[PDB]
């Protein structure tokens, strides 16, 4: 019985991710990255990845809403809103069809002082009121909860951040070009911490994240049910160019001492309706590739057909962004409307605006977005999609594929799927019969001798994260505590490696010392005996160190 | 470990009228519901094929939609002969299997 | 086209009886199970116990697990031996026959017995 | 000088304890229990225990509050309730004897419209307000501060939780079934983690204990004074079958923009006083055992009798208890009348319920609870009861006995008697001339010496239990350091056991070694040589392995 300490090994883990890198993501709780991208190949290593079980989306998912309801915890919570508002339509020079969009309301504001009230008016959307009981109308959301309008001084732009490991942990890499959602990676590296990633949230189109290999990737937990979402991965930007194209004027009402609601003073100019504008032929085409690469799944000689969304009432059914701060809900269906038999013309989207958001789709709150003065274009480059396959008869063909992602995690399933958390593990025991980190991961357990020290050295090594880094921080000192007991307890303190007193016991493994220490790397070996290692651990701490001692 | 739950336990409509059988299910389906009509004394008749398309053998009479978490099957131009109990169902093999509605009645 | 089916009655408590259930001709080899479906004197339709009509792999009802077994027996029949058959499994028990939808999972009942009833 | 690490021994300690296992003391902020109730007789230990200076009841006591406040949390505040209500007394069929505890109010309430008032009503209890200047009543804790509202959604039952220690200590458990409040016990177990002790707040009665061994147990701090609580612990359970006999229909009436208060809506069927029935047989029984043993201290020839409690509002006076989450103050008079000379029948208590209460006998802040639909039943065991002597004249007797309790605490100390915690210190020093835990503390300090392994292995080892997890891991790791430090100092790093080069100090102590070795034990050890540690420990760090490294 030999005793290695600094081996390197690891065991999968789920461990707390510290990011690092005003918004609402705010940065002001975030750790400054170090430039340089430390990462070591490991040159034989195939690790198992399994992008549908990677809790590391699960995290990047709370921490965004805790960071994103701080934010809204110093603005104006707008109680004093729910009255009864007396309104009409807008007069102006208005686009035929869009009708209605637009109200002019008027209603009894409170003032800086409790006893004068004010008569003030803004202009809302249809979308953000209800008629209630002739022009006596109510803002939506005073049925079930007042809510806080965003601060004017705080910016939605997705900013991203990194993920790095704590001490004692690292983050595995999946390089192989052609990885699909799981499976072992034949190409493995490691780092410190993960690329950049953009909180970018969306519905129906992945907007602004990575892009494919050469070819377009479809990933799914299972392909062949009906209940999971297809991720499809464009290998080619697609871009969308999105406006709101109506002037309009913001105007400041004050609502108490030290309060004031943002409203719409005005419009200037013929009001159009907000629309987005896609390149026809670039859609055409990556279509084309997504079906060349769908029929790799569903029969050489099969038809696909896409149809636009279905029932649900908005976030369901419609495409989601926000652009310029301003919140899109947009009409996809002049993307999802063809059939492929086997064997400039942009296109142009409609699209709605709305105030009054539930973000996360949660309830019980929700924020009031203020007005932006001016005119709003912005662009983008989608990278993929999210579809749904419907059914079929078993006696026909024509699968159809629809829009779909209800979830918001998908949208980040989508990039953190080459990573995955581990956990390393020292303190091999082998028989001897008493250049990078991880790095030797892959050579023989001979070879590993060499890099014990490396190993070891990365075992030790208003705000938001606060609690979670001293947790981190006590539970890398705790265990390696641990460990430094035990073997000071088996007499090895201050020894990578050491031996004991102990011969090794032959039924724990029957190999010869050549066939293991020249062939099988320290991964393959503890995996072979660690059904018996508590009984060696066990057997060292008393039988010497203890009865030696009285000698 | 789903239930499909049907509210209109009995509806009535005279000659040619129209009656609704909604079906509320506990999860995320697609469209995979079947809609069988069953009278006593005989096998359940097939009426839709994914919640939608019509089985063969059937009058467009009926029809329906829907595509997750709720279901309609419409009857139009009833006559006495549709008198039936109408069925719900998601049918999976596997874990989170098979389940069916209590049915509805419909008088004509 | 059509399934046909018997073996039920009457057995005292604790006894057994054993359903079967014939086709009149199906593909037994294919991407369809065959099914007994139980539907209790007052209510709607209860999952029994599936057995794919290729491998024969088989899949019960959590109820029924402990209790209940089926088997193909031949390239006509199938069958169900409920064993200990209590007042709790009085029912009609019907056969029918499961289809997939395209290349899928979730199945879709196209054939059904008339069923029959034990008590 | 002989140097041993992993000594059996230990000092009298406080510490935080941690808890372990929606309701109002949730357990979100929990860590969940070890199936395995590890337990360690200690042969021949003899510890004193004091039930009266235990500080675990004190923070059992503070943990609670603040459990409870933090249930409170996000619940509505009820300040719109501060108005006039002009109101009768109700009309129905009513128990002649019930009069005037009834009243059925209306008033001006808000709407979720700032703009708009609706005239609504709700039927109160006559406790719970105040005649103020026709029929104008108000609420009555408008007059010092509004109240929040039990959430509708929280359980009152009192979840039994364990108290568990911290690495480096243990908690001492007293087997010893005749123990009374104080003393030496001579059967001493241990244990990682208490009993689950249940929550149970109340008063004049123990409700839902633990029993007493085969007779009942009378403990008190001072049993001559009359300043002192009496605590009667019963040998066997009592039951009380209690009710709220009236059917109450429930009425939501909305307040504001996500805000809804429980009114009282309607009474069905005939008024009924609330009350209950405890067993007559068994309460008389039950006094006469109380009576055989309070003559033990009070005389064997003498007279003791029962009184009910005294002057008092409400809260002191009479017995209290949550039952299906009504708050119920009944009227014990007719268990505590009766005379014990020397040498079914039910009892029936009248009782009344209150909808404000003041929980913890604190000032400014308070509870409303919502009605409950229905007619509530719940039964119970009482297994002891308070009690206060009054006085006497010299040349009398009949000593009184009258019901009390007014502090919380004594509900608790009740069961955690039995329980005390210690600090395991090592790092024993004893001359040589240069199993389970604890379980070698009542052996020879040669014969602990093989067990130094054991111990050394346990000294290292929305959320309300936050910082607390933190200090104390933070504290466990820091005096695990500090000791390794010293033992480094002194050149003895890594063994259990080690010999400096200083011989014995005779004027430390003078007893042959086989004296000490073959008979006392390490705890007695520690006693007689602790005044002079300290001087062994500096000399030990700078004569050697400093001089000696110059050398
Ligand atoms: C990403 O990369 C990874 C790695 O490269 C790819 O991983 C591959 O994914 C394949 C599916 O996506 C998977 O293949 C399936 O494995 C299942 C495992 O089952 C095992 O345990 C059972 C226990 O009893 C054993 O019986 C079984 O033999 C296995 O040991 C299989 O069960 C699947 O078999 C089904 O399909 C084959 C196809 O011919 C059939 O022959 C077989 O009978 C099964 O058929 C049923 O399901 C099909 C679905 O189309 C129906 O058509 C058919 O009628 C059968 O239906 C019955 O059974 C179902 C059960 O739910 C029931 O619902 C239904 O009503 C009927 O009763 C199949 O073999 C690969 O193994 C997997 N590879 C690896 C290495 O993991 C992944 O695909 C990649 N992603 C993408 C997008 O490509
Ligand atoms: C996908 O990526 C594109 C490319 O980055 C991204 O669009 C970018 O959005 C930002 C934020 O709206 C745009 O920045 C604006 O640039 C104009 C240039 O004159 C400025 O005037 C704007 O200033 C206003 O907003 C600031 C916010 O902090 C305020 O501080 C300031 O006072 C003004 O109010 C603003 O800087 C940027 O130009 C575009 N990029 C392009 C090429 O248009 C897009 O949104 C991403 N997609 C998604 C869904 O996020
Ligand atoms: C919305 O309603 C307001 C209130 O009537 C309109 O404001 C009036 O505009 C006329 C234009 O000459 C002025 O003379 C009035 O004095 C304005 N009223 C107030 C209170 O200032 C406003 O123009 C309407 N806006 C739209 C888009 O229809
Ligand atoms: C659904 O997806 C899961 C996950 O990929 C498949 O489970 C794998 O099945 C193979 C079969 O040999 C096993 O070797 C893998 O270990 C399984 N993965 C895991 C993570 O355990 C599952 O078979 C898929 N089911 C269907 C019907 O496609
Ligand atoms: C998806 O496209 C369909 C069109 O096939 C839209 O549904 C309705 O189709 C009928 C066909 O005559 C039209 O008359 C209706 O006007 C269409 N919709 C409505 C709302 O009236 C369908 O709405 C599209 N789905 C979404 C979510 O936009
Ligand atoms: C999404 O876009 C489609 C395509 O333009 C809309 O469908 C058209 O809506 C107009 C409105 O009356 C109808 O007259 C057309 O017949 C519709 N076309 C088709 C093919 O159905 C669709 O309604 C839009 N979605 C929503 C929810 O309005
Ligand atoms: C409490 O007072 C209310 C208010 O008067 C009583 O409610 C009235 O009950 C009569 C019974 O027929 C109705 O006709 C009235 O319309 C009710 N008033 C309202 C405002 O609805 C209520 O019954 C009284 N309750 C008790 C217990 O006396
Ligand atoms: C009141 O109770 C205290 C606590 O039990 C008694 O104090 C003990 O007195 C004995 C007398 O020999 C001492 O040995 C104990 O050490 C004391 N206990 C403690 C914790 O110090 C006290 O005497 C009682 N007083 C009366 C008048 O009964
Ligand atoms: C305890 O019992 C006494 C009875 O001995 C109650 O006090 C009063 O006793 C007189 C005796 O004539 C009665 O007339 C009074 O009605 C009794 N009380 C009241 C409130 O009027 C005493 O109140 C009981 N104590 C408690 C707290 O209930
Ligand atoms: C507690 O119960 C006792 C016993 O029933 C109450 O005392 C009686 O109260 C009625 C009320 O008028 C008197 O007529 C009786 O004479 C009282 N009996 C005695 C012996 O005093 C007592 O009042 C109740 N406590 C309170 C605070 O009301
Ligand atoms: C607002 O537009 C609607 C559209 O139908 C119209 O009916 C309504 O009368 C308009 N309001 C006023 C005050 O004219
Ligand atoms: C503003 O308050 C006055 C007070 O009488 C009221 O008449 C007027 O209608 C209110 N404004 C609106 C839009 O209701
Ligand atoms: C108002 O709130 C109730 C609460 O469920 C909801 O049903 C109703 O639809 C809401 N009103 C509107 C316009 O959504
Ligand atoms: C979309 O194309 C139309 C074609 O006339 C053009 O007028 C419009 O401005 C374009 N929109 C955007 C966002 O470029
Ligand atoms: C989007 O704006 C860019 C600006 O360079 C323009 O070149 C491109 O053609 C526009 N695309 C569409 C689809 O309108
Ligand atoms: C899309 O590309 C295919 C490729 O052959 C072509 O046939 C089809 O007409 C294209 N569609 C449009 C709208 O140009
Ligand atoms: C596809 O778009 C064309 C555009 O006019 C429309 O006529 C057609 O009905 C659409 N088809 C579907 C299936 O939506
Ligand atoms: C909006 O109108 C004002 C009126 O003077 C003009 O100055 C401003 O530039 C306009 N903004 C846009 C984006 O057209
Ligand atoms: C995505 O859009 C931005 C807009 O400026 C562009 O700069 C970037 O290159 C686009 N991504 C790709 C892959 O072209
Ligand atoms: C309510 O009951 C009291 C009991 O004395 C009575 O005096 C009072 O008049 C009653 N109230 C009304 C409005 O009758
Ligand atoms: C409710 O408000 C009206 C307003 O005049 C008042 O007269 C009435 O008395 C109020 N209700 C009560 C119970 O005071
Ligand atoms: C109202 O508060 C004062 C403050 O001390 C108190 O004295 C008075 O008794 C209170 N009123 C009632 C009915 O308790
Ligand atoms: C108490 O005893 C009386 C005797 O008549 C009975 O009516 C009452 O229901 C009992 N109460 C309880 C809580 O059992
Ligand atoms: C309390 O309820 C139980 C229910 O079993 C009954 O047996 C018992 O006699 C009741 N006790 C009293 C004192 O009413
Ligand atoms: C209580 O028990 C004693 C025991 O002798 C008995 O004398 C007394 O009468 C009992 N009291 C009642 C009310 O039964
Ligand atoms: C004891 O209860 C009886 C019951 O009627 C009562 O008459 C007697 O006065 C009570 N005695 C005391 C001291 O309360
Ligand atoms: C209260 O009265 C209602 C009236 O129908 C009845 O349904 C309910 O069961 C009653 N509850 C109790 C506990 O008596
Ligand atoms: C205490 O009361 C509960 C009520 O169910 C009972 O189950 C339990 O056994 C009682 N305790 C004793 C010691 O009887």
């Amino acid at each position: 019985v030999t005793v290695y300490y600094g081996v390197p090994v690891w065991k999968d883990a789920e461990t707390t991710l510290f990011c690092a890198s005003h918004n609402v993501w705010a940065t002001h709780a975030c750790v400054p990255t170090d430039p340089n991208p430390q990462e070591i190949h490991l040159e034989n290593v195939t690790e198992e990845f399994n992008m549908w079980k990677n809790n590391m989306v699960e995290q990047m998912h709370t921490d965004i809403i805790s960071l994103w309801d701080q934010s809204l915890k110093p603005c104006v919570k707008l109680t004093p809103l729910c009255v009864t508002l007396q309104c009409t339509n807008v007069t102006n020079n208005i686009t035929d069809d869009m009708r209605g969009e637009l109200k002019n309301c008027s209603f009894n504001m409170t003032t800086e002082l409790r006893d004068k009230k004010q008569k003030v008016y803004s202009l809302f959307y249809r979308l953000d009121v209800v008629q209630i009981n002739n022009k006596e109308y109510r803002l939506i959301n005073c049925n079930t909860s007042a809510c806080t309008q965003a601060c004017p001084k705080v910016s939605f732009e997705p900013i991203p951040i990194h993920y790095c490991a704590p001490a004692g942990f690292a983050i595995l890499k999946c390089k192989d070009k052609k990885f699909n959602g799981t499976g072992p990676c034949p190409s493995v590296s490691t780092v410190q911490c993960t690329h950049g990633i953009k909180p970018v949230v969306s519905t129906q189109l992945l907007l602004n994240g990575s892009l494919a290999e050469e070819e377009v990737m479809i990933r799914s937990e299972n392909i062949t049910n009906n209940a999971k979402n297809i991720l499809v991965q464009f290998n080619t930007p697609v871009q969308i160019n999105c406006t709101r194209p109506n002037n309009y004027t913001r105007k400041s009402i004050r609502i108490g001492p030290g309060q004031a609601f943002y409203a719409t003073g005005d419009i200037i100019g013929d009001i159009r309706q907000a629309h987005c504008n896609v390149s026809k032929a670039t859609w055409n085409e990556t279509l084309g590739k997504v079906v060349k690469q769908l029929r790799k799944h569903f029969g050489n000689n099969t038809i696909i057909r896409f149809a636009n969304s279905s029932g649900g009432d908005l976030e369901v059914t419609t495409h989601s962004f926000n652009c310029g701060g301003e919140f899109f809900y947009c009409n996809t269906s002049g993307l999802f409307n063809s059939t492929w038999i086997s064997n400039n013309d942009s296109i142009t989207l409609p699209c709605r605006i709305k105030q009054i958001i539930n973000m996360w789709q949660r309830i019980g709150q929700c924020m009031y977005a203020p007005p932006i003065q001016g005119v709003i274009r912005c662009v983008s480059n989608i990278t993929g999609l999210i579809l749904t396959r419907d059914g079929g008869s078993t006696n026909s063909t024509t699968e159809t594929f629809r829009p779909g992602g209800g979830d918001m995690r998908d949208n980040w399933r989508s990039e953190l799927y080459k990573y995955k958390v581990v956990k390393i593990e020292p303190l091999g025991v082998a028989p001897t019969r008493a250049r990078g980190f991880l790095g030797a991961a892959g050579s023989t357990m001979g070879a590993a001798s060499m890099t014990l020290t490396v190993q070891a050295r990365n075992l030790l090594s208003l705000t938001v994260w606060g609690i979670k880094q001293l947790q981190a921080r006590v539970l890398a000192v705790e265990r390696y505590l641990r460990d430094q007991q035990l073997l000071g307890i088996w007499g090895c303190s201050g020894k990578l490696i050491c031996t004991t007193n102990v011969p090794w016991n032959s039924s724990w493994s029957n190999r010869n010392l050549s066939e293991i220490w020249d062939n099988m790397t320290w991964l393959q070996w503890d995996k072979e005996i660690s059904n018996y290692t508590q009984i060696i651990y066990g057997l060292l701490e008393e039988s010497q160190n203890q009865q030696e001692k009285n000698e | 470990d789903i239930v499909m739950t049907q509210t209109p336990a009995s509806v009535e409509a005279d000659v040619g009228g129209t009656v609704t059988i909604k079906c509320q299910a506990s999860q995320r389906i697609v469209n995979l519901v079947a809609w069988y009509q069953h009278k006593p004394g005989q096998p359940p008749k097939l009426l839709i094929i994914g919640a939608s398309d019509l089985a063969s053998g059937v009058p467009s009479r009926f029809s329906g939609s829907g595509y997750g978490t709720e279901f309609t099957l419409t009857i139009s131009d009833l006559e006495c002969a549709d008198a039936a109990t109408y069925f719900c169902q998601s049918a999976y093999n596997g874990d989170g299997d098979n389940a069916f509605g209590g049915g509805t009645e419909v008088v004509v | 086209q059509s399934l046909e089916e018997s073996g039920g009655g009457l057995v005292k408590p604790g006894g057994t009886l054993t359903l079967t259930c014939k086709a009149s001709g199906i593909d037994f080899t294919s991407g369809y199970d065959m099914c007994w479906v139980r539907q209790a004197p007052g209510k709607g339709l209860e999952w029994v116990a599936c057995i794919y009509l290729g491998d024969g792999n088989t899949y019960y009802a959590s109820w029924a697990k402990g209790q209940f077994t089926i088997s193909k027996t031949s390239s006509t029949t199938v069958t169900l031996q409920m064993t200990s058959l209590t007042a709790a499994d009085t029912a009609t028990y019907f056969c029918a026959r499961f289809a997939g939808y395209r290349y899928s999972v979730w199945s879709y009942p196209d054939l059904w017995g008339p069923g029959t009833l034990v008590t």
